[PDB]
């Protein structure tokens, strides 16, 4: 395991699929929320339904 | 454009994301978009231009 910052490994992770680098780093707080967010709507799925 | 910026301590470079092989910073393998203040965790170095000495003749 190399350590990576996490706003860097997704970077590279954006470059992965053809999205540019600057597209995370200038969006990054936009993602961060909306990773969050999705995480937040997996534990209400969960919670709510069997 | 491809791999990594590092730091030995005193100077950045560019690097591959598989092997280390510290390239200087340059307008050739380097893209810009946008200004500094969007970026969390931006860093203040010198990106040399090659075609500037090039002219400078
Ligand atoms: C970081 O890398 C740079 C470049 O490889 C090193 O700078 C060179 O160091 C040698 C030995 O002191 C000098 O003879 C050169 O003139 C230096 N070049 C430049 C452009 O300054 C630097 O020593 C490295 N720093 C660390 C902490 O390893
Ligand atoms: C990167 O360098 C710039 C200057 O090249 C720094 O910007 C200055 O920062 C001080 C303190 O915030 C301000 O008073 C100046 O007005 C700024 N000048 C300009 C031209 O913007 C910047 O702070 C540096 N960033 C880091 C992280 O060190
Ligand atoms: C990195 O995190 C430390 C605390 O762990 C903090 O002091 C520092 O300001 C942070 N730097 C950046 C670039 O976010």
């Amino acid at each position: 395991a190399l350590q990576i910052p996490f706003a860097m490994q997704m970077a590279y992770r954006f470059n992965g699929i053809g999205v540019t680098q600057n597209v995370l780093y200038e969006n990054q707080k936009l993602i961060a929320n909306q990773f969050n967010s999705a995480i937040g709507k997996i534990q209400d799925s969960l919670s709510s339904t069997a | 454009r491809e791999g990594v910026f590092v730091s030995n301590g005193t100077h950045w470079f560019v690097t591959q994301r598989n092997f280390y092989e510290p390239q200087i910073i340059t307008t050739d393998n380097t893209f810009v978009s946008g200004n500094c203040d969007v970026v969390i965790g931006i860093v203040n170095n010198t990106v040399y231009d090659p075609l500037q000495p090039e002219l400078d003749s």
